[PDB]
RNA sequence: GAGCUGGAGAUACGCUUUGACUCGGGGAUGUCCGAAUGGGGAAACCCACCUCGUAAGAGGUAUCCGCAAGGAUGGGAACUCAGGGAACUGAAACAUCUCAGUACCUGAAGGAGAAGAAAGAGAAUUCGAUUCCGUUAGUAGCGGCGAGCGAACCCGGAUCAGCCCAAAUUCAACCCCUCAAGCCGAAGUGGCUGGAAAGCUACACCUCAGAAGGUGAGAGUCCUGUAGGCGAACGAGCGGUUGACUGUAAGGUCGUUGUUCGUGAAACGAUGACUGAAUCCGCGCGGACCACCGCGCAAGGCUAAAUACUCCCAGUGACCGAU
RNA sequence: UGCCGGCAUGAGUAACGAUAAAAGAAGUGAGAAUCUUCUUCGCCGUAAGGACAAGGGUUCCUGGGGAAGGGUCGUCCGCCCAGGGAAAGUCGGGACCUAAGGUGAGGCCGAACGGCGCAGCCGAUGGACAGCAGGUCAAGAUUCCUGCACCGAUCAUGUGGAGUGAUGGAGGGACGCAUUACGCUAUCCAAUGCCAAGCUAUGGCUAUGCUGGUUGGUACGCUCAAGGGCGAUCGGGUCAGA
RNA sequence: UUCUAAACGUUGAAACAUGAUUGCCCGUACCGCAAACCGACACAGGUGUCCGAGUGUCAAUGCACUAAGGCGCGCGAGAGA
């Protein structure tokens, strides 16, 4: 997040996936994850690079034409 | 002993199994004789 | 990438009962082989993996009285791990 | 499909249904027949637009020696 | 499903959050309707109208008690709405100031909130 | 619009009032099969080989026509033909026949193709472009001369409009104009047996808009329609003046299918082998031919409109009632 | 003498299934005859064993409850409920070859559909391992522990000091029937061969009377080749295995 | 393991010894000539493959019984005209 890459092409976000999506799969597990905690902070930030790879093949298509 | 059929359906693949009615063009309409012809699903994928 | 295969544990009782020396069991993707599932679990977390396994295990969900209800297939990847990476505490017992 | 003659062909009609010795005179005839047939021509040729192999016809070479498409064999 | 709702009343009743009203339709006629959130698309509403009695059990959970207050029943709107006073004159009229989200001015004898 | 994403309405988890929640149109991730077609080829599944490259792995492989790319072929519920072809029945059985060119097969495109401007119908010495039904004619004929099929002569409208082989169409501004999200839309209540009764009663207001319906007892004053009218970004859709184009180069014999004509007392579509004559006051026929008239001329097609069709979107009917 | 839906009666009889014996202690609890810990019985054991073949796909388990089913029923199911269980470089597909046959653009022809076929892919059980025995829980095994075979394999140094790329003809893998033995152990059997846990009032013996238990491939030897087939440096195919 | 042409080839391409390295997904659990796979059902039906202890008996897989292993089968008793 956010919609900040509406103006930034330079492969920095290239490893942005390595951020929270690295051990939130280690919170996506069964038990000791979040039942009464803040359960929602999983696939509520898993569209973290999804629906954001749009205008990424319809904007980032900027190669040379 | 031998029944009247028994398993193993090779002659219901590349002959009479889903995509095997092109080898026999006038079988395509036969394949299409219960899909694009009348109601009902089909009979090769239940 | 370097991480986009790695995905979840396996949690068993005869895991760290039978899975203590170092071996785990993973939870990969339908994509078998092995030329991805490894370097995924190789980064800033100080843990290294090699000797991967990969198996199978289906699903089976015959629930309603009739028969309407079923499968999920899914897999897993056991691995091995020799002397070199013990624990130093993390998230598993 | 490289079966029927390239020209115009004959099949797809033609039947029979004739009689047997009786053509309005003494006794009204029965009938006796009522079946199918068809007709086809022959060979020999050279070239016309779209080469493949050759089938041609019969009554399609006699005066069929003008409307060419590029040949001189 | 337990057919109650009253979703056959058709969703266009305007109501929102924060309001003071009375009631009718019977059973009570002594109950200042108020507060609440409402439920567009199938609506539940009870207010302090009907004093239910619906004892919950007492496992080993946290509930052990019973209750006898606050619980579902039925009967949507259609009682006594609008009018700071009490009766007469509708209200669905709206200032040429857009903001449909909470347009405020009603009929002749209407209120702007 | 501001709140919560379809039936085990899913508790919870989470997001609000300058865009969470549902979405109108022009796009996109699009798995095995479908034309899908790398190969295997028994839908969910195994192989080579080149571009990439921190040792891993990323870009793709099939036939036809202007041929050197490409463009196309897929599956279709009723509309025309064409290759298409029997048949139980009837004649009180019963090979010509009625069913008919019908069942089925296969080829085509638009949702329109099919006949449709001609070597023509008629007949008083008239009339032009196909088809449908209206009326005739249910006549003439046909015909184991049997049941039976069945035009033209006079009629309606949709239509009573031009040109094609050798001396118009394509992007767009404007548009009467359609397509879903959607905007408002009318006008008073009390008492009983009782579930608030719209039943008994009482009075006004709303009127071009007073069809179905939900909220415990049929409600115009609770509300969605109806009359009054609106809506952009994308595009079609029936378009109106115009910009980038140039709107005027074969009869015949013998054997037979059809036509209403089972074919014989009859020209006329055309084929099986034989005749490519006429060639212009020459040529096609009036149901064979004689004589005279009538009209049309080798030579290739376009023609939208109605006739006949019924996948979808509102609305509409003296039907059923969830074997 | 219809059709379905329900109630019927044949009626509580015939029948519980191949007539191939079972009693009980005890666990449990709702009572227990058919469960469970178990001494006694007997039927098969070229079987009604275990693995591979087709199949069912949820069988097997950690176990759990009768509504119903297993034609008694039951505290047993593989009924029904969440999870658990078949860990690969060599046992398994393909790619390297193939008989029926199918298919194959061009093509041989057919009224279309198509039939078939040249260059081809398939289509099989089929030609193709270079490890055996132990350590394994609730279920899985030659993938899990140990002494162990490596076919060609990923790079580089050291006798090679120089060879090699196609469909191949090869030798050959390409085996018909039957007989005879000229070979053979595991496995089996001679047990007092090795070591014994130890012996019964039964009557009887303690000793040449006695339960039981003890090798495997990688490897290679005039103590493994029992047995079947003669090997090499010069000249040419008086013209083809394109 | 039977043989190489264009080309490739002189100091390196491959056959050699060796450390290092490989055979991809799927089965590898259940009954299995088996009330669970086909007979309208868990009806006394059903066909392939590998081992196949035993004394006795010309051989004998016919024939008795214990292994290992499968097991009383979808019942129970009486009186048993």
């Amino acid at each position: 997040k956010p919609s900040e890459m509406r103006n930034l092409q330079a492969t920095d976000f290239a490893k942005e996936i390595d951020a929270r999506k690295k051990e939130l799969m280690e919170l996506r597990f069964q038990a000791a994850a979040g039942q009464l905690a803040q359960p929602h902070r999983v696939r509520q930030l898993r569209r973290e690079v999804a629906q954001l790879n749009t205008v990424k093949a319809e904007l980032a298509r900027k190669g040379e034409q | 002993m031998k029944r009247t059929y028994q398993p193993n359906n090779r002659k219901r693949a590349k002959t009479h199994g889903f995509r095997a009615r092109m080898k026999t063009k006038s079988g395509r309409n036969i394949l299409a004789r219960r899909r694009a012809k009348g109601r009902h699903q089909l009979t090769v994928s239940d | 990438s370097h991480y986009d295969i790695l995905q979840a544990p396996v949690i068993s009782e005869k895991a760290y009962s039978a899975m203590e020396r170092g071996v785990y069991s993973f939870w990969v993707s339908p994509k078998a082989t092995k030329t991805e599932i490894k370097d995924a679990i190789q980064q800033a977390f100080g843990v290294r993996v090699i000797g991967i396994s990969t198996m199978n295990v289906p699903g089976k969900r015959k629930r309603v009285g009739r028969f309407i209800g079923q499968r999920n297939d899914r897999k897993k990847a056991i691995v091995r791990l020799a002397e070199g990476q013990s624990i130093e505490a993390l998230a598993g017992q | 499909m490289q079966k029927d003659l390239h020209p115009k062909a004959v099949p797809c009609k033609i039947i029979y249904q004739g009689q047997v010795v009786m053509e309005t005179m003494s006794t009204r005839p029965e009938i006796h027949v009522d079946v199918w047939s068809g007709v086809h021509p022959f060979w020999t040729g050279e070239e016309r637009f779209l080469d493949t192999e050759g089938r041609v016809d019969k009554f399609n070479k006699r005066f069929g020696d003008s409307y060419r498409r590029g040949s001189k064999k | 499903p337990r057919p109650s709702a009253g979703s056959h009343h058709n969703d266009k009743l305007h109501f929102k959050k924060g309001d003071t009203v009375i009631v009718l339709s019977g059973k009570h006629k002594g109950q200042t309707g108020k507060v609440l959130l409402a439920l567009p698309r199938d609506q539940k509403v009870v207010v302090e109208g009907v004093n239910v009695i619906t004892k919950n059990v007492k496992p080993s959970m946290t509930n052990p008690q019973g209750g006898q207050e606050q619980r579902e029943l039925a009967l949507h709107a259609s009682k006594v709405a609008l009018v700071d006073p009490e009766t007469g004159k509708a209200t669905r009229v709206r200032k040429q100031i857009v903001d449909g989200k909470k347009v405020r001015v009603a009929v002749a004898s209407g209120k702007t909130i």
